[PDB]
RNA sequence: AAAUCUUUCUCAC
RNA sequence: GUGAGUAAAAUUUGG
């Protein structure tokens, strides 16, 4: 029972009728309409339902019995009521926005504002930093990208073979030969055999990063789509060799070797060693009953495997081809080779960007877009945007970054902008 | 004891939104685990079978789009499509029919969709999602006011143009821009240049509606003068450029500023709230009379509860 | 391949980066950077510009939108076991429910009203006090934000307390309102392309265009700057409480609490940070940390740099650049005349994440591309056909389908390979409606949603209150008896017409079928 | 063993 | 295949 709502309920029921003409809602703030001889338990009394309706502000409950129906008035020009009829009545009748006292404002000053402000003042504050000196210069030239590529090449060097990147080409073996070779390679590495599947066991870790170099580009990648599909399939069906039309792989879960009862099935976080085949001629050749093939492995955690396997190689290639300039032939190392280079190597590069879960090529592409659209850039700082070695670690990411930089250099060389 | 008590411990009453938030299940997220989740226990296979045998033979057959108009590539612009919500009676009837209450309630709110389009037609009509290049148009004139929006400080439904919000000019719009020492008046079809010699508004076509508006704004006397000319004008560029709409009503001249020394003009500008509570008869309620003053009653012509206000 | 595009290409055709790396190192690096800036040796964090022009919203009523306060997204909840603090990762809905249970408040607005009107910090609101709420709301949990294109090393994001979320939501709503009032470019209804076009027009007058990003944006926005902005826009004690919690914020790295006095922890306040600059000058079009401005002479450039420094928007020397023919903002690139620059641009590929949902996403992407003029329609049709072929390669296996109906897609054992124009025109078998971008959700989408609803962090034994009458407000109070009554009534009415589950409603199809 | 602090848990029915 | 517990149980991962 608060006077501040007298007006609010006063307009709540203009002339509402319940039986023939008699007022349906009787206001408790008015002597004429108030019901004598009975206690007041609500702002208004509804005779048809013989109920009581009380008006209260948003989050400001009133001391009324639970029987009385509560009609909250939100601060955002919307109303409440337990009964849909009363809700509609108040929504229609209150079309005029009448401000009611007691509503808390966003700028409300609490009794503890001073104490909190004093505590904040006592707390530490930052110090003014130095004003930077900015020199605007022309964007980097071909020489800068060449220097970046040379720095990467000198620091990291190259692998003798293309490792797993060579798996995009046929190994020359048949499905039976491929299956037997993969199973025998798994057996050779002392992989545990259980439930008709292969598992790799580890006890101790060197805790040092694996040696990382740059992978030379194979001639082409006709089996990119098959390889990606197989990678997507295997890590969700690990243990047994999986086959495609022209290639096969084997994903072996990697789990710890505790003892008698260590672990029998892979868990959502278990990593996988993916094994693929390619033509022999590197240090990874494996021979068995007259069949020889280069076996290449790749260690992937579930997120990396899912990311790699879900990429669409063919559609990406088509979209890139839609609005592309002529792609020059390139050599194994990514250099321009008009005499003995191949255009198909570009497809291989695309495959690499799919195999790299870090997707550093995206960062390089964004920086190159900025470079192409730029007229003037900050001195010595814009160029540093091409140095991303510190941001990544691993053979595949490093090769992807190197070949992205090589692509930038080739674009500058062949089609200057 | 009860899950309600365990969850909302210490509270015997909670808002419906809070209760529903605990049992939300129709939120989809694109994640790397989709393939594994779909493979697990052949859940997608079972769902496909269930959809084919139980849900597929319940979707109504809707007609295919046929209307399309000639279109040509143009400058990039923004297309606003206004989809009205469901009326109270239609929503109640759909709920009674046995339709998912959540989806029906969700569509009660009016929607405005923004899409960048690089195609346009002579009539300047909207296009279906992804079919602007072909030219399939939304054959729907939703009583395009654009007079109400232009005058109102905050238009109830923006149309994607400067009259009703951010955007460019429309056919029935014009602008007056002071370039250097001249006033360019543009309507989209005719461009004129005006200047004041001593107290007049010297222009080639003083009778132009925009010329009259500019003269009234500057408080001058229109005068014919073919000698007035301008070297070049960007009036086409500003016409096809999109400005921001200020939340301020029109000036006494009727123009709303859009840029420096620039104003936009529009040629065309110089009971009871019967409510339907539900589609059912509520027991213990009055019958609808011939003259229901202000109460709620049940209508026999339409099986519904009608509330009469004022 | 992206390098040899004739137009502009950001190389978005592949998915973003991802890994299982723990979020400890990134969060520690961010905290160390914020601490270094606090020492005034790396970047400026002291706000010097004047914010007197900003309007005061102190008299505006205090309104809270309940829907934004509940979500299936993660949040941090703090409990006291025996004297120590334990931070638990829950869903925002569960966190808000726990907070209301602790404070015995029916709705969050009631909680704010009670908190703002306590005679002292020691006063008890339910089973807690404002002092305890402030102490608990300063705790954050660290997680890794992955799948961000162009970021090989993933950044760290932070899960906050429900109380912090409540205050932040209020203040950010009011800050967005103030922004919309300051400049009409900040309307609620404005797409990235629309904002880019408006910026292009705003900038067409001058010769050089500076497109800038701010380096270490979150760490350089100190609590003092936030308090200054909130006082300028009249936030009262809410802003003081938020600034106090931000200054004393502690981040749970692995199993140790680390103090992070400086910064705002990765986008807790975007509108306020924007107002920090937009409130000092008008010659800037800025969103979060990405801004664009225009100038004619080197003196104007020096003035721009001085304004940026005074507004604590440290220009990024690695990405910011000057152009004359292009205008880049919100990742959208336009010409100075407002036209979209030729090339792929921001077009992104659709990874294989289901047989049907992938087709729907590809249809949406191609529709967006063709509508904006990125590529011609026939190219889109060819790409759609190629995508259907690839989906058939991926998903036409017994593990996904045991059907062979003719009208099904080739990826679901069928034979029909629909055309893009036919699909978009609705000249297709009703089964294809779900593949339409505006059609109903696909089978796989519903499967994934229902599977997600049963995860550990979201599973609940509560009787679901679904399929509600569209007239009952979502904000009304209900009890267990009420829930049972309405559920029983709905089930009984459904049984009276011969159904066990409700019929899925699609507004597009319903409207199209309407006579 | 590798893209190396990651490849990991407990209990009841 | 069901539930419960731990600064987490994969819709993980926030504005
Ligand atoms: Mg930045
Ligand atoms: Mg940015
Ligand atoms: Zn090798
Ligand atoms: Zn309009
Ligand atoms: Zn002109």
């Amino acid at each position: 029972m608060d006077s501040r709502f007298a007006q609010l309920t006063g307009v709540f029921c203009d002339d509402f009728t319940y039986s023939e003409g008699s007022r349906r809602f009787l206001s408790s703030y008015s002597t004429v309409e108030r019901r004598p001889g009975v206690p007041v338990e609500g702002d208004c009394y509804d005779c048809l339902k013989n109920k009581w309706i009380a008006f209260e502000l948003e989050g400001q409950p009133r001391k009324f019995p639970k029987a009385t129906v509560r009609c909250i008035l939100n601060n955002d020009a919307t109303y409440v009521c337990s009964e849909q009829e009363y809700q509609q009545i108040c929504k229609v009748q209150f079309k005029d926005y009448l401000e009611i006292d007691g509503v808390v404002k966003v700028g409300h000053k609490a009794s503890y504002d001073a104490e909190l402000r004093e505590r904040l003042l006592e707390l530490p504050h930052p110090k003014s930093g130095p004003k930077p000196r900015i020199e605007w210069v022309a964007p980097p030239r071909l020489a800068d990208i060449s220097k970046e590529t040379a720095e990467l090449k000198r620091q990291y060097g190259f692998f003798e073979c293309s490792k797993f990147l060579a798996c995009g080409e046929e190994c020359g073996l048949d499905q039976e030969a491929r299956e037997l070779i993969l199973n025998e390679y798994a057996r050779d590495r002392e992989f545990e055999f259980r439930n008709g599947g292969w598992i790799q066991r580890y006890t101790v870790a060197s805790h040092k990063p694996a040696t990382q170099k740059i992978l030379p580009l194979p001639a082409s990648a006709p089996l990119a789509r098959e390889l990606l599909m197989l990678i997507a399939r295997s890590t969700t069906q690990a243990g047994k060799v999986l086959h495609s039309d022209n290639t096969s792989i084997l994903a072996v879960p990697v789990m710890r070797d505790s003892g008698k009862h260590s672990k029998r099935r892979p868990t959502a976080s278990t990593h996988h060693l993916v094994v693929g085949l390619s033509k022999p001629g590197c240090e990874h050749d494996f021979e068995f009953d007259g069949y020889r093939a280069a076996v290449h492995v790749m260690h992937l955690d579930p997120k990396q495997s899912a990311n790699i396997g879900e990429q669409d190689f063919v559609s990406t290639r088509e979209i890139y081809k839609l609005d592309m300039l002529e792609l020059p032939p390139i050599s194994r190392k990514g250099d321009l080779d008009r005499a003995s280079g191949l255009e198909t190597r570009w497809d291989v590069i695309l495959l690499l960007e799919c195999l790299d879960s870090t997707r550093v090529s995206q960062a390089v592409a964004q920086h190159f877009n900025r470079h192409r659209l730029a007229l003037s850039v900050c001195k010595d700082e814009f160029r540093k945007g091409y140095q991303l070695a510190s941001e990544i670690r691993g053979t595949i990411p490093l090769s992807s970054l190197y070949y992205s930089l090589c692509a930038v250099r080739l674009r500058m060389t062949v089609h200057p902008f | 004891m009860s899950q309600f008590g365990k969850s909302f411990k210490g509270r015997t009453e909670v808002t419906i939104t809070e209760y529903r938030s605990h049992t939300v299940k129709d939120v989809h997220r694109s994640l790397l685990t989709a393939d594994k989740s779909l493979r697990k226990s052949f859940c997608f296979r079972n769902a496909l079978n269930q959809f084919l045998d139980k849900d597929l033979p319940l979707l109504p057959i809707r007609p295919k789009l046929e209307s399309r108009v000639a279109v040509k590539k143009s400058k990039l612009r923004s297309q606003l499509s206004f989809r009205p919500g469901l009326t109270q009676e239609e929503a109640i009837d759909l709920y009674n029919k046995g339709y998912d209450g959540d989806s029906v309630s969700g569509a009660l709110q009016d929607r405005v969709v923004n899409e960048p389009v690089a195609y346009s037609s002579a009539d300047n009509d909207k296009f279906h999602r992804g079919l602007a290049a072909l030219g399939y148009t939304l054959a729907d004139r939703a009583f395009d006011t654009c007079e109400s929006g232009f005058v109102r400080a905050i238009p109830t439904t923006p149309c994607g143009f400067i009259c009703c919000g951010p955007g460019s000019f429309k056919d029935s719009l014009g602008f007056v821009i002071k370039i250097g020492e001249f006033w360019h008046m543009y309507d989209g079809f005719q461009h004129f240049v005006a200047v004041e010699d001593a107290k007049f508004l010297a222009s080639k076509s003083p009778s132009f509606w925009l010329a009259k508006r500019l003269a009234k704004r500057l408080n001058l006397v229109p005068k014919e003068d073919p000698s007035v000319a301008a070297a070049e004008c960007p009036c086409k560029k500003v016409w096809e450029a999109s400005f921001a709409r200020a939340p301020t009503a029109l000036d006494p001249f009727g123009g709303r500023a859009f840029c420096d020394q620039g104003w936009v003009y529009h040629r065309d500008v110089g009971k009871a709230k019967v409510t339907v509570l539900s589609r059912s008869k509520w027991m213990g309620y009055e019958d609808l009379p011939q003259k229901p003053p202000n109460g709620t009653f049940y209508c026999r012509k339409r099986k519904a509860m009608l509330l009469i206000s004022c | 391949m992206w390098a040899f595009q004739e137009g502009v290409c950001k190389g978005n055709l592949l998915s973003g980066p991802t890994s299982m790396k723990a979020p400890d190192s990134a969060a520690r690096e961010s905290i160390d950077r914020a601490s270094e800036i606090m020492t005034g040796k790396s970047y400026n964090a002291v706000h010097t510009g004047d914010l007197s022009k900003l309007p005061n919203q102190g008299e505006s009523p205090l309104r809270i939108v309940d829907s934004d306060l509940y979500s299936e997204r993660s949040c941090c909840w703090v409990i006291e076991k025996e004297g120590r603090v334990v931070c638990k990762s829950t869903t925002l809905t569960r966190g808000m429910t726990s907070l209301l249970n602790t404070t015995k408040c029916s709705s969050p607005s009631e909680l704010i009203c009670k908190v703002l009107t306590v005679e002292s910090l020691s006063e008890k609101i339910g089973d807690t006090s404002v002092e305890e709420l402030l102490s608990h709301g300063r705790y954050f949990k660290c997680a890794l934000r992955d799948q961000e294109r162009g970021k090989p090393k993933s950044r760290a994001i932070f899960l906050s307390h429900p109380f912090f979320r409540l205050l932040s939501s209020v203040v950010e709503t009011h800050a967005r309102s103030v922004l919309s009032k300051v400049s009409a470019v900040y309307t609620a209804t404005a797409s990235a392309e629309q904002r880019a076009m408006m910026a292009a027009q705003v900038v067409e007058s001058r010769k050089h265009v500076l497109n800038g990003d701010c380096t270490k944006y979150n760490e350089a926005i100190d609590a003092d700057t936030l308090l200054k902005v909130w006082d300028a826009i009249g936030m009262g004690s809410i802003g003081v409480m938020l600034a106090y919690m931000v200054r004393r914020k502690c981040v749970l790295i692995k199993d140790t609490l680390v103090e992070c006095p400086g910064g705002m922890l990765m986008g807790m306040f975007n509108a306020t940070a924007t107002l920090a600059l937009q409130g000092t000058t008008d010659r800037f079009l800025s969103f979060s940390d990405d801004f664009i401005t225009s100038f004619n002479s080197p003196a104007e450039l020096r003035e721009i740099e001085d304004l940026l420094f005074a507004s604590c928007h440290n220009l990024s020397l690695k990405k910011s650049y000057i152009s004359v023919a292009s205008l880049e903002i919100n990742s959208c690139t336009l010409t100075r005349d407002g036209d979209l620059a030729t090339g792929l641009g921001c077009t992104a590929g659709v990874p294989f994440r289901g047989p049907l949902v992938t087709l729907k996403q590809t249809a949406a992407m191609l529709s967006g591309a063709v509508d904006s003029g990125v590529m011609p329609f026939h190219s889109a049709e060819r790409l759609f056909q190629i995508k259907q072929q690839e989906c058939a390669y991926r998903y036409n296996n017994p593990t996904y389908t045991t059907r062979n109906e003719d009208f099904l897609p080739t990826c679901l054992g069928g034979k029909t390979v629909i055309s893009f124009q036919s699909l978009l025109t609705w000249d297709c078998h009703p089964f294809w409606y779900q593949v339409h971008p505006d059609g109903p959700d696909t089978i796989d989408q519903k499967v994934l949603s229902v599977l997600a609803s049963k995860t550990r962090r979201r599973r609940t034994r509560l009787e679901a209150l679904s399929d509600l009458d569209p007239l009952v407000p979502h904000r009304l109070l209900v009890s267990e008896s009420d829930v049972s009554k309405i559920r029983a009534a709905r089930q009984a009415h459904l049984k009276s017409l011969g159904l066990e589950q409700p019929t899925n409603f699609n507004y597009a199809i319903y409207k199209a079928v309407q006579p």
